[PDB]
């Protein structure tokens, strides 16, 4: 896991992603087993997100400041990231 | 609901 730190500028500028829902794969002592999660899909083009270099396509959301997001909707979320766009912290799981 | 959304 790491923790991004997103950075505002503009009121009215985003800060540079998209969040889709996606499936989580777990470990467990049974195994793997699938869980709903939530996923960056996409990064604004010349947006802040993507000018840091830390985020990336299809990194997992486990957090938003500090709030696990497992068992929310994307609505939920959103919402959660929003509320905290001025000083947003994301515990990421990344893709690679 | 909308399946992707801008933050």
């Amino acid at each position: 896991h790491r923790r991004v730190r997103l950075l505002k500028h503009g009121s009215d500028k985003p800060l540079g992603f998209y969040i889709r829902d996606g499936t989580s794969v777990r470990v467990t002592a049974s195994g793997l087993e699938k869980q709903p999660g939530i996923f960056i899909s996409r990064l604004v083009p010349g947006g802040l997100a993507e000018s840091t270099g830390l985020l990336a396509v299809n990194d997992e959301v486990i957090e938003v400041n500090g709030i696990e997001v497992a068992g929310k909707t994307l609505d939920q979320v959103t919402d959660m990231m929003v509320a905290n766009s001025s000083n947003l912290i994301i515990t990421v799981k990344p893709a690679n | 609901p909308p399946e992707e959304r801008l933050i």
